[PDB]
């Protein structure tokens, strides 16, 4: 059982997009306050997935990249890659060199 | 903030620890059992012991949430099904009495040996020696003193342990409100607070007397024919006018009467449908028998299996140097894992084994959805009747025809059915007395309607009333005849078998008038049906979120357990048997004229 992958289960509010929460306080589901200790109404956030092979594949580890492309008023950098057609000399042809 | 709020976050928690712990015990008890090692057994006993350790400490934090202030029906089920002492509520030396005497007994049902007095050099143990002898001689005294000798010995053993035990359950139950260890068992098909829909502890014996009332012509009928094929099998010892000799019904307690097909079939000289040589001939694996049934849930529109399950499940027998338990299981481990245990052989009854365990496995499966603590049937006979419709359609000659295992020139007549009918009424209409008659003693032994020293003088007079069989010789209070049977030595409910047998045909009439078949009950056949599967994938996605009588609502349309679908079922036989029994007398006498 791999249990270092985790997952936060509670938190007051939901998140914001593109949000990072590492915060490991105790979750207050009750009036009581948790005073760092997880009794009564009082969970921890993080839980851990305890993957195993042997699991459903709803269930098995999925390891998941998410790209995200935003156009702002710097100068677009990341471009992708143009090809370069055979060079052909001595004939009438259209030629588009770097724009 | 709110208390509704707080017991759906504690539920939330309760069930994501819950399912990997009851996955890491539901995984140490595969590796048992299909490892018998020392080290297997004590990471076995290590997850069980946290298991129960867990369960402890969820039932005392759940008990803090009072229901009322929950509106919502499935955490108000949950919380319900959460917040049950069990033996929590007893003393913890009456706990440990209690846990002790259960263990006990599991080990002197399990290590029972007995044999012949004056030949003691080597004895058979409960199962394998004995079972032999029970279905397969016709010896009268040698099965006579089977049984007596093995109800001396267990009765004598077991005696002052269940008196010990009825005592100590009874006094587990009241303290947990309720009136005996009987209305505990009754709990389960109670439903509370849906409208119309409510069912009660009290109105399940009154429904089990009423469908029994319309039992007992077609079982007085079948056990007239059964006591005139004993009397032509054994001449002189079964009186036409008495009850059945107890050590001549095929098994060691009575609990089936399959084992006596060979003495009681109406035409011997008509063939069988044994398909086993077909499958030795055409040399099918259990892989096939496996990827045969796939096809045929398939067929019916269910989700076929993981490969999960074809990877880790076993299906062979694994060898001489590997021990393993026999006993076919189905096994959801959670998150998503679900494992069928079986030593296949190539039989007819392993494939309708191998049918009725993937029913199971498709039971499990339909519910993943559900949270973990509804991850359960409806009721106790709900997910072994959803195995027993796929036995019954897999039995079939029309899905042995299809799936090519019979011959299609293979004749059809009505002499095939009427046997076919008799043996499938032996198997599952004579246990419905026995079943009935042990719930109806055990609810009076826990009632206290039945005094410690009366137990017996009762429930021969139950046995010749219901069952309509009579003792060899008069038994004493020494003697303890009921828990020789696995079920009630060990404290498991009986009833199931009862409700599973009636919603058996229940939802095979219902799946068949889906299907649109046009012909008798037993001839019907629900593969190639797309919406008898949804019709059933309704009822089966719900688990144990729905009351089973708004789940039997969405089956069958009856808000009640029914028994026209077993008469109806088995009419051809009914009109057969009345047919057959003009010059005998249906119907037995309490007195002692056959033997005693
Ligand atoms: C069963 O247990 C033995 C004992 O260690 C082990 O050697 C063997 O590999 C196990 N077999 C399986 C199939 O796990
Ligand atoms: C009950 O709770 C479940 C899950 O907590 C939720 O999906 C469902 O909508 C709730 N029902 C009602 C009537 O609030
Ligand atoms: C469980 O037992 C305790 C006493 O230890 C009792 O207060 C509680 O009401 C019981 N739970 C239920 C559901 O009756
Ligand atoms: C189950 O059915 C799906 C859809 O046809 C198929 O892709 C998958 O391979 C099947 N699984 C197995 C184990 O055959
Ligand atoms: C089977 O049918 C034939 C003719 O249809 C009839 O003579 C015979 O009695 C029937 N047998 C049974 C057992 O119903
Ligand atoms: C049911 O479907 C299977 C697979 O398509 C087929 O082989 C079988 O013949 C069908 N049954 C009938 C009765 O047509």
């Amino acid at each position: 059982g791999n249990y270092n992958y985790l997952y936060r289960l509670f938190r007051k509010s939901n998140l914001k997009p593109f949000e990072r929460d590492i915060s490991t306080e105790i979750y207050q589901a009750g009036s009581t306050p948790c005073n760092g200790v997880k009794g009564f109404n009082c969970y921890f956030p993080l839980q851990s997935y305890g993957f195993q092979p042997t699991y459903g594949v709803g269930y098995q580890p999925y390891r998941v990249v998410v790209l995200s492309f935003e156009l702002l008023h710097a100068p677009a950098t990341v471009c992708g890659p143009k090809k370069s057609t055979n060079l052909v000399k001595n004939k009438c042809v259209n030629f588009n060199f770097n724009g | 903030s709110t208390i509704e709020e707080q017991a759906k976050t504690f539920l939330d928690k309760f069930n994501h620890e819950a399912e990997d712990l009851f996955y890491q015990s539901s995984l140490a008890s595969w590796n048992y059992n299909t490892n018998i090692t020392e080290e297997n057994v004590q990471n076995m006993n290590n997850a069980g012991d946290k298991w129960s350790a867990f369960l402890k400490e969820q039932s005392t934090l759940a008990q803090m949430y009072p229901l009322q202030e929950i509106q919502n029906l499935t955490v108000k089920l949950q919380l319900q099904a959460l917040q049950q002492n069990g033996s929590s509520v007893l003393s913890e030396d009456k706990s440990k009495r209690l846990n002790t005497i259960l263990n006990t007994m599991s080990t002197i049902y399990s290590t029972g040996k007995v044999c012949n007095p004056d030949n003691p050099q080597e004895c058979l143990l409960l199962e394998p020696g004995l079972n032999e002898i029970m279905a397969n001689s016709l010896d009268y005294n040698e099965r006579l003193w089977a049984w007596e000798s093995w109800r001396s010995e267990v009765g004598k053993q077991l005696r002052p342990l269940y008196e010990e035990y009825v005592v100590l359950k009874n006094e587990m139950a009241r303290a947990n409100h309720y009136e005996d260890y009987g209305d505990y068992w009754r709990g389960d098909y109670e439903v509370n607070g849906v409208d119309g829909y409510d069912y009660s502890r009290g109105q399940l014996i009154e429904d089990v007397e009423h469908t029994f009332e319309e039992i007992k012509p077609l079982y007085e009928h079948l056990h007239a024919y059964v006591r005139a094929k004993l009397m032509n099998a054994y001449p002189s010892y079964i009186s036409p006018i008495g009850c059945l000799p107890a050590h001549l019904l095929g098994d060691m307690w009575g609990r089936f009467w399959t084992n006596l097909y060979s003495l009681t079939v109406p035409f011997g000289q008509k063939p069988n449908i044994d398909v086993t040589d077909a499958m030795v001939d055409q040399a099918w694996d259990a892989q096939r028998i496996f990827k045969e049934a796939e096809k045929f849930f398939v067929s019916v529109g269910l989700p076929n299996m993981t490969q999960g399950f074809w990877e880790n499940s076993m299906l062979t027998d694994p060898g001489n140097v590997q021990k393993a338990v026999c006993h076919p299981t189905a096994w959801d481990l959670g998150k998503g894992d679900f494992r069928i245990l079986m030593c296949t052989k190539v039989t007819m009854d392993d494939f309708l084994t191998a049918h009725h365990e993937m029913g199971h496995i498709q039971y499990d499966m339909a519910y993943a959805a559900q949270p973990f603590l509804l991850r359960n049937g409806a009721n106790e006979g709900f997910h072994e009747a959803v195995g027993e419709i796929m036995s019954l359609s897999a039995a079939t000659p029309k899905h042995l025809k299809s799936i090519g295992l019979l011959s299609p020139d293979f004749q059809e007549d009505n002499e095939t059915e009427i046997n076919f009918l008799l043996k499938q009424a032996l198997t599952i209409v004579g246990t419905l007395p026995f079943t009935y008659m042990l719930e109806k003693w055990r609810w009076m032994v826990f009632k206290g309607e039945i005094p410690k020293d009366q137990w017996m003088k009762k429930w021969w007079e139950m046995k010749r009333e219901i069952v309509g069989v009579v003792e060899p010789v008069p038994h004493d209070e020494t003697y303890c005849d009921p828990a020789s049977l696995f079920h009630v030595s060990n404290d498991y409910s009986f009833i199931r078998y009862y409700t599973r047998t009636l919603y058996q045909f229940q939802f095979q009439e219902a799946l068949c008038q889906a299907a649109k078949h046009e012909g008798p009950l037993h001839k019907c056949d629900i593969s190639n049906s797309t919406e008898a599967g949804q019709k059933l994938f309704n009822m089966l996605r719900l688990g144990k979120s729905e009351p089973w009588t708004l789940a039997l609502e969405n089956v069958v349309g009856a808000k009640n357990m029914n028994v026209r679908p077993l008469l109806n079922y088995f009419e051809p036989l009914f009109t057969w048997l009345k047919d057959q029994n003009k010059n005998s007398f249906v119907g037995w006498s309490t007195d002692w004229s056959p033997y005693a």
